[PDB]
C-alpha cells in the first residue's frame, strides 16, 4: 500500500488516520486475555498468569489493581502505561470526592479516562499511550456495571467481555453461550469464565496461575479471591 | 524508478559458406 | 555435503577457504560465479557439469565457489545455471566424499538454492572485525618489517573502527613508505598513527580555533 | 548514516554518534601532563605559538587559592565552564567560611554537563579539562571528558599524541611518590619531548607549571621561573 | 623502482604497482602523465 | 551537512565558524604596528564611486580618548560590536573611577561574541584590531569571531593578509622608531594596492602616552606621502 | 543484448592484473575525472 | 526502516524501537549480581580496570541512597549519577512531608514512574540504566527490586545485570537461599562472580560488596576488608 500518515497523526486520502490503528494491535504484544461477566448481583472478572521463572516473586505480578472501595480495575496490554493510567484514575478519584461530597459512579471516571485519551491523540508529541481498561462497581438502582475504556477515547458497557490475544474467540463462544439464558446465579458466572478460557486456551487450569476478582450487592467492597477458594470452585465446576 | 529505456545491438556474424577450390595444380 | 558462509566483504574469507585447501589434498577446484556467465547459451549449465564430473573424477574433491548469488530476483543464462547448480547439488553420491564450499557475501536473496530440506545443510556467519580481531591483523602483518618494541596495538584497535582487516594490512603497508620517506631505520608509533590518517585521504593541519 | 545526526537518538548497535563525535574534540589541542606527589600535585602545559610575532595562546589559568585547572580542545567552552568555577567557588566561601572539597565540585561538574547530552537544542562540552587541587585529604588529579565521565588519577596527560606521555609514566609510576618539588618538576616535563618531533626541543618561550601544595597556595610559572627547572636534564638519545 | 631497487629490499618492504590519479578538470593530471612519459627511459603505451 | 552551527563532524570539526573565519577573506586590508613610542595604524579605503562622500565610509573609530579599533569583514556588525565596547567602557568608568586597560576591553568584547548558539543565530562575522595606552604601556591585541584573543606585535588583516604577512615579518625588529615604522607601513601598502597610491586612498592614525589626543593625521598625508 | 559484452572485456583486464606470477616490473596508471562512478572491484590491494 | 528514528511512534507491528535499543545498549555493561538471605540483602559488582594509572577508588558503582537502601547501577555511568541524584532528592522530600523513613516498594514505584516518564516526548532520549533496589526493615523483612529503562519494577529473590545474564542465574538458582544467612553469602558470591568468564580474555577487574540486613540494625553499607579478603582467599583457591 501507501502510508500518507505513517509517521504522524494527519488524514490520509479515504480519512482513515494510521497511528491509532498501530497503537490498537500494540495491545496484543502483552500476550494474555481477561474476561469479565455480570450477574444480577455480581460482577466477575477472570484473567491468567505468566511466571517464566521460579526467581520471580508471587505477590508483584498480579495486574488487579484497587482503584477504590467501591471500583475495581483490571489492566492489558504493556505495562508501564498501564501503571500511570490507574495512577491518574486514582488521582481523579480523590478530587471528584474532595470536591463534591459524595462518591463517584463508574460513569463519570470512565468519562474522565476517555476525555483524557481524546485530549491526548488530538495535539502531537505524545505516544497515546497503548493500554486498555476495564472497570467494574456496584452502584444502586443500577446494580453491577462493567465498563471498558479504548486508547482511541471510546468506552461503552456491556453483559460480556474479552480483551487480549483471542477476542475473536471468546467474544463468539459468549455470544453463543449468553443467548439460550441469562446468567442467573452467582456460581454460574464463575462457570461461564472459567469455561470460557479454557476452552478458547484449550487447556484446564492449575490454580496457581488464575486471577478471579467479584463484586456482589451483599458486599461492595473489593475483594481477591485466594487459592483455596478458588480450588474450591474449580473443583464443584470440575466435578 | 519506472522504465522508458532503450539500446543498441550486436551484429549476426554467422554470414560465410564454404566455395568449390578451383586450384589447377599438375 | 555443502557449507554456506557470509559475512562483510571486509572478512578475508578467501583467506579461511585458501587455509583449508591448505590443510587437505583434496585436489583443489575453484571457481567464480560472474565469469561463469558466457557466450548467452546457459554455457554456465555446462562448466558446472564438467567440474561435478571432474570432481566425481578426482573423488578427493573440494567445490570453490563464491560469488554468483543473483538469478533474475527483479538472463535467461543465470535461471539455467541455477537449475545445473541445484540438481547437481542433489545428485551427488550419498556416500559422500566429494565436498562443496559456497562463500558468499549476500543473503540478499533466498529464491535460488533454498536452505532447507536437504538442498543446503550447514551455513555460517562472519562478524565484523571486533577489538582483537584489528591488533591481531596488524600484528601478523607487520612481521616482515623492523618494527619498535613499544608499538602500544591498543590505541590502535580503539581508533579504529568500521574499518576491516584489509584496511590495516594498508596501514602496515603505509608505515613502512612513510618511514622511507624520512629514510627512518625503524617504524614508530606516530608513523603508524599518520598511516591510519593517511588511508582516509584526510589531512591535518593547525585549524586556529582550538587549545 | 543516518542515525549520525543529532544527540537523541540511538543506533542499531546501542550507540550515539554524537559524543563520540565530540571526543576528537580533545585531540585537536596541545597535549599537557598532570601528577601528584605525596605532597604536592604538578601540571606540566605546552604553549602552541601562532605566527612568529604573535603572544603563545595561555593554557594553565587561575581558579581559586586551592584549584586549578589546564585546558585542551575548544577555547568557548573553556572559558564558560572557567567561570562557572569560580562562581561555585565563591559562592561556598560566602556561605560556609570553608573552602570547598574538589570531590564535590567535580560531581557539580558531571551534573551541569549531564543536561545537554539528552535534551535537544544545544551541543554537548567538547573539553578535556584537568583539575588539580589540594584539601584536607591531601592532593588531588581528576579528569573528565565530554561523555560526563570523571576519573581519578595519579598521573594522565591528554592532547594530540599523548600516549608517548602515558608509557613514560607507566614505565616510571613507582618512584612519583617519595620525590619533592626540584625533581618532580623536571621528571615530569621529560614527558612532553616524547610529544614533541625529534628535530625540535623544548625551550624557554613556550612552556607552563602549576604547582598546589599544602602550604603553598596555588602558583603558576611561565617564561621567568621555568629557567631554574629546565636546567639540568637529559638530553634525547639522538 | 625502476633505477634504485635496493631500498626496499634494504628496509624490508614490497613496491605497490598501481596509481589511480583524481581530482576536478583542469588541475593538471594528463600534463604529469606527458611528463613522465619523457624522463621514462623505458617502454611507454598510450592506450585509447 | 553541515547546514547546523549545532553539529560536529566525523573528526570533530565545527562547520559553520570556519565559514564565518573566512567570509573576512572579501574585506579590505588594515596594517597595524605596535612601537615604544606608540601605536600606529593604517588602512586602504577602497572607494567605490567619485560621487561617495569620503568621510561616510571610515574603517578607524576611537571608542575613548585612548583606545582606538579597526575594522575588517560585514559592516552592520561591526557597529553592534562597537557601542557595546564603548558602553562597558563608559559603565567600568563609573562603577570605578578609572579607565580600564585595553584587555579587558577586548574581554568584555569577546565575551559578548561567543553567544552564537549559546543562549538558550549566526555568529559574527568581523575581524577587529585593537590599539591602545594603557599603564603598562602601548598595547595592541587582535580579534576574531571566535572569540580568541591574542596579542601581535604587528599584525594584517583582510585580504591580502598572508601577501603582506611575509614582507611585514622581515622588517620589523623591536628597536623601532614610531616615525619608521610609519613609512614602512606606507611601503607596504603601496605594494599590496592595485591603484596608485595617493593621499584619497588611506587614513593613518597613532596614539601616544603623553599625546593621547589626536588620533588622525588629515591633509599633512600629502608631505608623507611625497617622501617616499 | 549488446551491452553485456563490454562487461566481459573489463573482467578479462581484471584477472589478468593479477593472480600469480608476479608480473614485475611493469607498472599501470589510471586516471579519470569521475572517480565515484568506479566499480569498487577495483580498488582492492594488490590492483590499485 | 523508517519508524525508528523518533520515540513517539510506533512501527507497522506496534513497538516502539528506541526503548529497545536502548536494551540491547545495555547489555555490553559489567555484570553486578543481588541476592537476598532470609536476613539481609547482599550486592556483589565486577569492575574493570582500566590502563594502570588508576587509584581503584574512581567509577563506584555503589550509592548510598538512603539510609538503609543499595544502589546497583549497571549501564552508561552518567545517567545513572542523575538517577541517583533524583531518587536521593525523592527521598529527602518524602522524609520533610511526613516525617519517617520511606518504604521501599514506595520509592521504587516513584523512580519508576519517573523514569518511564522519557518514553513519550520526542524531543528527550530514553535512559540507558537499568539497576537493583535494596532494602531491610525490622518491621518488613528483606526486599528487593529491579528496574529497566522500559518503566518495569517488581521483585526477585536473585537477579544479574550484564553479558552473562542469564549464565550467573544458572547456577545462582541451585542455591536454597530460604534458610541461610547472609555470612555464608558473602563467600559464595564471590565464586559465583568469578565462575562466568572473569579474566578468560580480559586484562584484570576488582569485585566489590555490599551489606544490608538484619546484622547492620537496618543499616546499608560496604562489607569490611577483612571479611572481603576472606571471601578472596576461599573463592580464589575454590576456582583451582
Ligand atoms: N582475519 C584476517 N586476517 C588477516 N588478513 C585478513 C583477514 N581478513 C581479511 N584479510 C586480508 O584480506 C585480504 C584477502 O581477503 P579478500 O580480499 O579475498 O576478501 P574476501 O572478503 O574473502 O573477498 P570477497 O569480496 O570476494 O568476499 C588479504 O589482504 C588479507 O590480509
Ligand atoms: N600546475 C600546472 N602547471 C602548469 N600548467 C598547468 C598546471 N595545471 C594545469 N595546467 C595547464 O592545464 C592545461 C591542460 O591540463 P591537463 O591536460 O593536465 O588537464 P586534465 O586535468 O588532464 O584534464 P581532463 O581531465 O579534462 O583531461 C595545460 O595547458 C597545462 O599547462
Ligand atoms: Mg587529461
Amino acid at each position: 500500500s501507501a502510508g500518507f500518515d505513517r509517521h504522524i497523526t494527519i488524514f490520509s486520502p479515504e480519512g482513515r488516520l494510521y497511528q491509532v490503528e498501530y497503537a490498537f494491535k500494540a495491545i496484543n504484544q502483552g500476550g494474555l486475555t481477561s474476561v469479565a461477566v455480570r450477574g444480577k448481583d455480581c460482577a466477575v472478572i477472570v484473567t491468567q498468569k505468566k511466571v517464566p521463572d521460579k526467581l520471580l516473586d508471587s505477590s508483584t505480578v498480579t495486574h488487579l489493581f484497587k482503584i477504590t472501595e467501591n471500583i475495581g480495575c483490571v489492566m492489558t496490554g504493556m505495562t508501564a502505561d498501564s501503571r500511570s493510567q490507574v495512577q491518574r484514575a486514582r488521582y481523579e478519584a480523590a478530587n471528584w470526592k474532595y470536591k463534591y461530597g459524595y462518591e463517584i459512579p463508574v460513569d463519570m471516571l470512565c468519562k474522565r479516562i476517555a476525555d483524557i485519551s481524546q485530549v491526548y491523540t488530538q495535539n502531537a508529541e505524545m505516544r497515546p499511550l497503548g493500554c486498555c481498561m476495564i472497570l467494574i462497581g456496584i452502584d444502586e438502582e443500577q446494580g453491577p456495571q462493567v465498563y471498558k475504556c479504548d486508547p482511541a477515547g471510546y468506552y461503552c458497557g456491556f453483559k460480556a467481555t474479552a480483551a487480549g490475544v483471542k477476542q475473536t474467540e471468546s467474544t463468539s463462544f459468549l455470544e453463543k453461550k449468553v443467548k439460550k439464558k441469562f446468567d442467573w446465579t452467582f456460581e454460574q458466572t464463575v462457570e461461564t469464565a472459567i469455561t470460557c478460557l479454557s476452552t478458547v486456551l484449550s487447556i484446564d487450569f492449575k490454580p496457581s496461575e488464575i486471577e478471579v476478582g467479584v463484586v456482589t450487592v451483599e458486599n461492595p467492597k473489593f475483594r481477591i479471591l485466594t487459592e483455596a477458594e478458588i480450588d474450591a470452585h474449580l473443583v464443584a465446576l470440575a466435578e | 524508478q519506472p522504465s522508458g529505456n532503450t539500446s543498441s545491438s550486436a551484429l549476426m556474424q554467422g554470414q560465410r559458406a564454404p566455395q568449390k577450390p578451383s586450384q589447377n595444380l599438375v | 555435503k555443502g557449507v554456506l558462509m557470509y559475512g562483510p566483504p571486509g572478512t578475508g574469507k578467501t583467506l579461511l577457504a585458501r587455509a583449508c585447501a591448505a590443510q587437505t589434498k583434496a585436489t583443489f577446484l575453484k571457481l567464480a560465479g560472474p565469469q561463469l556467465v558466457q557466450m548467452f547459451i546457459g554455457d554456465g549449465a555446462k562448466l558446472v557439469r564438467d567440474a561435478f564430473a571432474l570432481a566425481k573424477e578426482k573423488a578427493p574433491s573440494i567445490i570453490f565457489i563464491d560469488e554468483l548469488d543473483a538469478i533474475g530476483t527483479k538472463d535467461r543464462e543465470v535461471q539455467r545455471t541455477m537449475l545445473e547448480l541445484l540438481n547437481q547439488l542433489d545428485g551427488f553420491q550419498p556416500n559422500t566424499q566429494v565436498k562443496v564450499i559456497a562463500a558468499t557475501n549476500r543473503v540478499d536473496i533466498l529464491d535460488p538454492a533454498l536452505l532447507r530440506s536437504g538442498r543446503l545443510d550447514r551455513k555460517i556467519e562472519f562478524p565484523m572485525p571486533n577489538e582483537e580481531a584489528r591488533a591481531r591483523i596488524m600484528q601478523i602483518h607487520s612481521r616482515k618489517m623492523n618494527v619498535s618494541p613499544d608499538v602500544n596495538y591498543e590505541e590502535l584497535a580503539r581508533c579504529t573502527d568500521d574499518f576491516n582487516g584489509a584496511q590495516c594490512k594498508a596501514v602496515c603497508v603505509e608505515a613502512g613508505m612513510i618511514a622511507l620517506r624520512r629514510g627512518a631505520t625503524e617504524l614508530t608509533h606516530e608513523d603508524y598513527m599518520e598511516g591510519i590518517l593517511e588511508v582516509q585521504a584526510k589531512k591535518k593541519a593547525n585549524l586556529q580555533y582550538y587549545a | 548514516n543516518q542515525y549520525d545526526n543529532d544527540v537523541t537518538v540511538w543506533s542499531p548497535q546501542g550507540r550515539i554518534h554524537q559524543i563520540e563525535y565530540a571526543m576528537e574534540a580533545v585531540k585537536q589541542g596541545s597535549a599537557t601532563v598532570g601528577l601528584k606527589s605525596k605532597t604536592h600535585a604538578v601540571l606540566v602545559a605546552l604553549k602552541r605559538a601562532q605566527s612568529e610575532l604573535a603572544a603563545h595562546q595561555k593554557k594553565i589559568l587561575h581558579v581559586d587559592n586551592h584549584i586549578g585547572i589546564s585546558i585542551a580542545g575548544l577555547t568557548a567552552d573553556a572559558r564558560l565552564l572557567c567561570n562557572f568555577m569560580r562562581q561555585e567557588c565563591l559562592d561556598s566561601r560566602f556561605v560556609f567560611d570553608r573552602p570547598l572539597p574538589v570531590s564535590r565540585l567535580v560531581s557539580l561538574i558531571g551534573s551541569k554537563t549531564q543536561i545537554p547530552t539528552q535534551r535537544y537544542g544545544r551541543r554537548p562540552y567538547g573539553v578535556g579539562l584537568l583539575i588539580a587541587g589540594y584539601d584536607d585529604m591531601g592532593p588531588h588529579i581528576f579528569q573528565t571528558c565530554p561523555s560526563a565521565n570523571y576519573f581519578d588519577c595519579r598521573a594522565m596527560s591528554i592532547g594530540a599524541r599523548s600516549q608517548s606521555a602515558r608509557t613514560y609514566l607507566e614505565r616510571h609510576m613507582s618512584e612519583f611518590m617519595e620525590c619533592n618539588l626540584n625533581e618532580l618538576v623536571k621528571h615530569g616535563l621529560r614527558a612532553l619531548r616524547e610529544t614533541l618531533p625529534a628535530e625540535q626541543d623544548l625551550t624557554t618561550k613556550n612552556v607552563s607549571i602549576g604547582i598546589v601544595g599544602k602550604d603553598l597556595e596555588f602558583t603558576i610559572y611561565d617564561d621567568d621561573d621555568v629557567s631554574p627547572f629546565l636546567e639540568g636534564l637529559e638530553e634525547r638519545p639522538q | 623502482p625502476l633505477l634504485h631497487p635496493e631500498r626496499f629490499v634494504n628496509l624490508g618492504i614490497e613496491p605497490p604497482k598501481g596509481v589511480l590519479l583524481f581530482g576536478p578538470p583542469g588541475t593538471g593530471k594528463t600534463l604529469c602523465a606527458r611528463a613522465v612519459a619523457n624522463r621514462t627511459d623505458a617502454c611507454f603505451i598510450r592506450v585509447i | 551537512y553541515d547546514r547546523g552551527v549545532n553539529t560536529f563532524s566525523p573528526e570533530g570539526r565545527l562547520f559553520q565558524v570556519e565559514y564565518a573565519i573566512e567570509a573576512i577573506k572579501l574585506g579590505s586590508t588594515a596594517i597595524g604596528i605596535q612601537t615604544s613610542e606608540g601605536v600606529c595604524l593604517a588602512v586602504e579605503k577602497r572607494i567605490t564611486s567619485p560621487l561617495m562622500e569620503p568621510s561616510s565610509i571610515e574603517k578607524i573609530v576611537e571608542i575613548d580618548a585612548h583606545i582606538g579599533c579597526a575594522m575588517s569583514g560585514l559592516i552592520a556588525d561591526a557597529k553592534t560590536l562597537i557601542d557595546k565596547a564603548r558602553v562597558e567602557t563608559q559603565n567600568h568608568w563609573f562603577t570605578y573611577n578609572e579607565t580600564m586597560t585595553v584587555e579587558s576591553v577586548t574581554q568584555a568584547v569577546s565575551n559578548l561574541a561567543l553567544q552564537f548558539g549559546e543562549e538558550d543565530s549566526r555568529p559574527f562575522g568581523v575581524a577587529l584590531l585593537f590599539g591602545g595606552v594603557d599603564e603598562k604601556g602601548p598595547q595592541l591585541f587582535h580579534m576574531d569571531p571566535s572569540g580568541t584573543f591574542v596579542q601581535c606585535d604587528a599584525r594584517a588583516i583582510g585580504s591580502a593578509s598572508e601577501g603582506a604577512q611575509s614582507s611585514l615579518q622581515e622588517v620589523y625588529h623591536k628597536s623601532m622608531t614610531l616615525k619608521e615604522a610609519i613609512k614602512s607601513s606606507l611601503i607596504i601598502l603601496k605594494q599590496v594596492m592595485e591603484e596608485k597610491l595617493n593621499a584619497t586612498n588611506i587614513e593613518l592614525a597613532t596614539v601616544q602616552p603623553g599625546q593621547n589626543f589626536h588620533m588622525f593625521t588629515k591633509e599633512e598625508l600629502e608631505e608623507v606621502i611625497k617622501d617616499i | 543484448g549488446g551491452d553485456n559484452e563490454v562487461q566481459r572485456t573489463m573482467l578479462e583486464l581484471i584477472n589478468q592484473l593479477d593472480g600469480f606470477d608476479p608480473r614485475g616490473n611493469i607498472k599501470v596508471l589510471m586516471a579519470t575525472n569521475r572517480p565515484d562512478t568506479l566499480d569498487p572491484a577495483l580498488m582492492r590491494p594488490g590492483r590499485l | 526502516t523508517g519508524y525508528d528514528l523518533s520515540a513517539s511512534t510506533f512501527s507497522p507491528d506496534g513497538r516502539v524501537f528506541q526503548v529497545e535499543y536502548a536494551m540491547k545498549a545495555v547489555e555490553n555493561s559489567s555484570t553486578a549480581i543481588g541476592i537476598r538471605c532470609k536476613d539481609g540483602v547482599v550486592f556483589g559488582v565486577e569492575k574493570l580496570v582500566l590502563s594502570k594509572l588508576y587509584e581503584e577508588g574512581s567509577n563506584k558503582r555503589l550509592f548510598n541512597v538512603d539510609r538503609h537502601v543499595g544502589m546497583a547501577v549497571a549501564g552508561l555511568l552518567a545517567d545513572a549519577r542523575s538517577l541517583a541524584d533524583i531518587a536521593r532528592e525523592e527521598a529527602s522530600n518524602f522524609r520533610s512531608n511526613f516525617g519517617y523513613n520511606i518504604p521501599l516498594k514506595h520509592l521504587a514505584d516513584r523512580v519508576a514512574m519517573y523514569v518511564h516518564a522519557y518514553t513519550l516526548y520526542s524531543a528527550v532520549r530514553p535512559f540507558g540504566c537499568s539497576f537493583m533496589l535494596g532494602s531491610y526493615s525490622v518491621n518488613d523483612g528483606a526486599q528487593l527490586y529491579m528496574i529497566d529503562p522500559s518503566g518495569v519494577s517488581y521483585g526477585y529473590w536473585g537477579c544479574a545485570i550484564g553479558k552473562a545474564r542469564q549464565a550467573a542465574k544458572t547456577e545462582i538458582e541451585k542455591l536454597q537461599m530460604k534458610e541461610m544467612t547472609c555470612r555464608d553469602i558473602v563467600k559464595e558470591v564471590a565464586k559465583i562472580i568469578y565462575i562466568v568468564h572473569d579474566e578468560v580474555k580480559d586484562k584484570a577487574f576488582e569485585l566489590e560488596l555490599s551489606w544490608v540486613g538484619e546484622l547492620t540494625n537496618g543499616r546499608h553499607e560496604i562489607v569490611p576488608k577483612d571479611i572481603r579478603e576472606e571471601a578472596e582467599k576461599y573463592a580464589k583457591e575454590s576456582l583451582k
